[PDB]
């Protein structure tokens, strides 16, 4: 009352906060409503007056004076303007109830409902005075910044000749009545040059009750400049206990910023982390570093343990506008266990490796050359050391040709694979064995390194008409290996009654005919004109059989069967195995297309028919294996004249919901190999509603068995049978619930689960989440295990403090619910 | 039933002159798009009346399945193109996006393998993104663009140019 009693704005001045330019919601334009949130009770809209946008130069504009009466006193030489006094000069305007000019000094005084106005700025006070010789001024007071919807007050405010403003007992975003939270600096200094301000005896108060103190604090004030503070994240997990993370954001420039994440963790220590992001017309990049001296010694005497824990990396891409493209993707970590311990911001799916990659790419018109240095650093102790491609030179392209003639294509690769096997053996205090590194299970050619060359020319004759096409094509593939093998791996071959042939070459032709038709029927379903298409397709593929059981495996894998398996020249990837093929793939697609050409739904089914047997396979699915007594479940799919049935299908509904699904049924064994259905929902009108439902089954994986040194097919331990549900939905005008659950049927365990609410209001916002997940875990015996983690996540948000920028403390919400882009 | 073979009227496009620009000026995506458009009879000219621009292209990766040991087992690659069309003096007519996503099987103990696999998979996705872009250009007419541009200028030059000094 009559003074600044904290919390709310002075209601004694006006009943309805008219003096702050406050207009309630029911009297605002739609254009103005569009600038405030859904729950805000009104806005500060500055009255329109001549000269708001002309700038405010000193004597550039005539002074506009207006008042109802004037008077003059003769003993103290003061000239007074009574009545409703208003004085503008360009941008700045000044309203008062009485305006005294003390002419003995040069002092203008203002008594009455004093309003100081500038562009987007209002000050309302009881008294103000200015020396006219040098700019010195004092105000006795509350202030509105209309643009930022901010308000505040000060017992007084002063301005010195060099323009430095001082406030005693000072800011908030809340609507006048709200009093929800205020930032109060006992002594505030605002420098317009240098653009920095200071508060001493700085206090964060909530409902007039202090909750945070510091005796000094810095902050920018020059419009929007390169700083801000982010909503802190108070969390608690089972491997970090109580956690506080208080990120700080630098808006360094319109093309790059940087963020700084200090975390305190009860069970860990003070982890310091930071990222720098940049973006230009021709480049983009992000740099990450983090350090922590970890106080947790649970992983003592573990292999490759480090009590220091750090990560640095750069992910960079420059020269998108030029034929030269330089990408980097490099990360290094201190110890394997890093993400198993410090990745509590993500929960489920901590990575088991980190990329270390540089790549140069020249991208000509006809051809493309690429030099690529690439390695991997393992975030686990239970995986075999990966090979690294130290050079991989790559030229791919064609020869300029006449329309309707031949098409000559060439591709070459040179690449040098290497690795340093770490096969240490760890024993207990007694005579027995504690743990064996996985590399120790690799034998024979599995321990090989070396260079590989590959030439691949080919010719194609694409005869195509509107009603269909037939494109035959012939390619030749020559590969030459220069291998190296340690003595260990050679003796492993002596025992297998084999010998090591270093120089090894392979030459094979590849004949492939592809042909399909095009059909179009017009239909109208649900009153909509669809142009349903029908495109059948067939591919004949001949590759003669050549024994490749003496060629190591560096970059080759065998993908699971799917609708794309039909159309590929090789059922393996890479160059290390070429699949003896004598086969005809048949399939058909049928797209539904709208008038705009937007594909609204599609369906595809297909099968492959095998005339010959499929003899070349990975190491461990030829005759070097299957010698372990019986054959697996469906691994004995050689000599079967028919691939599985391949079904796929997609339905997208105008960028509001989309559903994808695929099925793969094998009749030779009467068994489903692979299927999945995925549904995603998120309307355009209300991106606050979000629903993800997914099912995934897959048992036909072919992976590398870490203890057998070889590949396997039927791995019952890793059969995927999973459902993933997640939802984000608004219950009642200010409340919304979000949750997610992912369940592993095959072992009947929950992989991740979490749920929480999110209360929204005009000036602040609260998010609370209870969570439980399974973290990737390596134990002391080099055995993978499942380590459940529980946790709780708390976020309190003061709207309007430069924290409208993505927070990295919310990763588990971004990853775990596609649709996290709630934009308000 | 009720089908028929695709006539020459439906395989052909309604325009012939188009300009093609991308943020990845010589990347694989735009090169293959221009190759596809010029094989249907659309001349890709710098002086053409309507520039199609690929302003953002993102290639996110997400995990969808887990192993027996709670590690990642299947990755979903997602390729998304953001495209705009501009006519004269850099004024935008239409704006939309195309998106595709496929999934592969990761191997903890075969990383060079898996990176190869994902690569070949990104290639297949690139061809599908381009099929679905030209599918949208074929349903477009050089007359559609002209009247949409007359309306875009009737909104941009008539309403915005009314505030020029005093």
């Amino acid at each position: 009352l009559v003074t600044e009693s904290g919390g709310r704005a002075l209601k004694s001045r006006s009943a309805d906060y008219s003096h702050l330019d406050w207009i309630p919601r029911e009297k605002l334009t739609a254009a103005q409503l569009a600038e405030i949130g859904p729950y805000c009770g009104g806005s500060y809209i500055e009255p329109v007056r001549p000269g708001m946008d002309d700038g405010a130069p000193s004597d550039e504009s005539p002074t506009y004076v207006s008042a109802k009466a004037s008077r003059y006193e003769q003993e103290k030489q003061i000239a007074t303007l009574a009545g409703d006094v208003v004085l503008r000069q360009g941008s700045m305007q000044v309203e008062g109830d009485e305006a005294n000019l003390h002419q003995l000094e040069n002092r203008g005084e203002l008594v009455g409902n004093v309003k100081l106005r500038d562009k987007g700025m209002l000050v309302v006070g009881d008294h103000a005075q200015v020396q006219l010789d040098n700019g010195e001024a004092q105000v006795d007071a509350e202030y509105v910044i209309h643009k930022a919807h901010a308000r505040g007050s000060a017992l007084y405010a002063k301005r010195s000749e060099n323009a430095i403003i001082m406030l005693k007992d000072g800011y908030t975003r809340c609507e006048p009545s709200s009093n929800a939270w205020t930032l109060k600096g006992n002594n505030v200094k605002l420098n317009p040059a240098t653009g920095f301000g200071t508060a001493t005896n700085a206090t964060l108060r909530v409902k007039d009750f202090p909750v945070f103190y510091t005796p000094y604090i810095y902050f920018p004030i020059d419009d929007r400049r390169q700083s801000g503070f982010l909503p802190p994240s108070f969390s608690s997990t089972s491997d970090t206990g109580f956690t506080l993370v208080t990120p700080y954001y630098f808006n360094l420039a319109p093309n790059y910023d940087a963020t700084l994440y200090p975390r305190y963790m009860a069970k860990r220590g003070m982890m310091l982390e930071g990222e720098f992001r940049y973006l230009t017309h021709s480049s983009e990049g992000i740099v990450n570093a983090a350090y922590l001296n970890d106080k947790d010694d649970h992983r003592e005497g573990f292999p490759d343990y480090s009590k220091d824990r750090w990560l640095y990396g750069l992910k960079n891409t420059t020269g998108l506008d030029s034929r030269w493209l330089a990408e980097v993707d490099y990360t290094r970590i201190s110890d394997p266990y890093y993400f198993q311990d410090l990745d509590t911001d993500l929960g489920v799916g901590s990575t088991t490796y980190v990329n270390q990659r540089g790549t140069l790419t020249y991208r000509g018109d006809t051809f493309t050359g690429r030099l690529n240095a690439q390695a991997y650093q393992l975030a686990t102790t239970t995986d075999v050391t990966p090979y690294d491609r130290l050079p991989q030179i790559t030229f791919d392209g064609f020869l300029p040709y006449n329309p309707g003639g031949m098409q000559f294509t060439y591709g070459t690769e040179f690449v040098r694979f290497d690795r340093d096997l770490d096969e240490n053996i760890y024993f207990n205090d007694d005579g027995s064995i504690r743990g064996k590194r996985p590399d120790a299970s690799l034998q024979g050619l599995a321990r090989a390194t070396g260079d590989r060359m590959h030439l691949e020319p080919g010719m194609s004759l694409p005869m195509t008409r509107s009603w269909g096409y037939v494109t035959p094509t012939l390619k030749y593939l020559y590969t030459k290996y220069d291998l190296d093998l340690d003595s260990q791996g050679k003796t492993d071959l002596n025992k297998r009654d084999e010998s090591f042939d270093s120089n090894q070459d392979r030459s094979l032709p590849l004949v492939k005919v592809d042909s399909g038709l095009y059909f179009d029927r017009d239909t109208t379903f649900a009153g909509t004109p669809f142009r349903q298409t029908l495109e059948p397709r067939a591919m004949y593929l001949y590759v003669p059989y050549k024994d490749q059981d003496s060629l190591p495996v560096f970059d080759t894998s065998e993908p699971s069967f799917s609708y794309d398996s039909l159309w590929r020249e090789n059922r393996f990837t890479g160059k290390d195995r070429i699949g003896d093929a004598n086969q005809l793939s048949l399939g058909v697609t049928s797209r539904f297309i709208e008038e705009n050409g937007f594909e609204r739904a599609s369906i595809s089914a297909g099968q492959i028919y095998y005339f010959r047997d499929r003899r070349v396979q990975l190491p461990g699915l030829t005759e070097k294996d299957l010698k372990r007594l019986n054959l697996d479940p469906s691994g004995l799919d050689n000599d079967s004249w028919r691939s599985p049935y391949a079904f796929a299908g997609q339905y997208r509904f105008n960028r509001d919901w989309r559903i994808n699904s695929d099925f793969n049924w094998n009749p030779n064994t009467s068994r489903t190999e692979s299927g999945s259905a995925i549904f995603h929902y998120q309307p355009e009108v209300d991106p606050g509603k979000v629903v993800n439902v997914g099912y995934r089954y897959r048992a036909d994986a072919r992976r590398f068995d870490s203890s057998r040194g070889t590949f396997r097919y039927g791995n019952e331990n890793d059969i995927i049978k999973q459902h993933d549900f997640s939802v984000i939905w608004p219950l009642v005008p200010q409340w919304s619930v979000l949750a997610r659950w992912q369940y592993d049927y095959n072992k009947n365990r929950t992989l991740e689960a979490f749920g929480g609410f999110e209360y929204d209001s005009c000036c602040w916002k609260l998010r609370l989440i209870n969570r439980y997940w399974l973290d990737v875990d390596d134990d002391a015996f080099l055995v993978q295990s499942e380590k459940a983690d529980r946790g709780i996540f708390l976020q309190i948000v003061l709207k309007g403090l430069g924290g409208i920028v993505g927070n990295k403390t919310e990763m588990f919400l971004d990853k775990g619910i596609q649709g996290y882009r709630q934009r308000e | 039933c009720g089908f028929q073979l695709r006539g020459l009227g439906d395989a052909q496009f309604a325009l012939k002159e188009i300009d093609v620009s991308a943020r990845n000026a010589y990347g694989p995506t735009v090169r293959e798009l221009k190759e596809t458009l010029e094989n249907s009879g659309v001349k890709v000219t710098s002086n053409a009346p309507y520039h199609l621009v690929l302003v953002r292209e993102d290639n996110q990766q997400r995990t969808v399945s887990y192993t027996g040991s709670a590690r990642g087992a299947e990755f979903e690659l997602t390729n998304t193109i953001n495209y705009e069309i501009v006519g004269a003096n850099d004024l935008v007519l239409m704006s939309n996006q195309v998106q595709v996503q496929k999934v592969y099987v990761h191997d903890e103990n075969n990383l060079i393998g898996s990176d190869q696999e994902a690569a070949q998979l990104r290639s297949e996705m690139r061809r599908d993104l381009i099929q679905q872009l030209s599918m949208r250009l074929q349903a477009l007419t050089p007359a559609q663009l002209d009247e949409a541009q007359r309306q875009a200028e009737a909104k941009a030059k008539a309403e915005a140019e009314a505030l020029r000094a005093a």
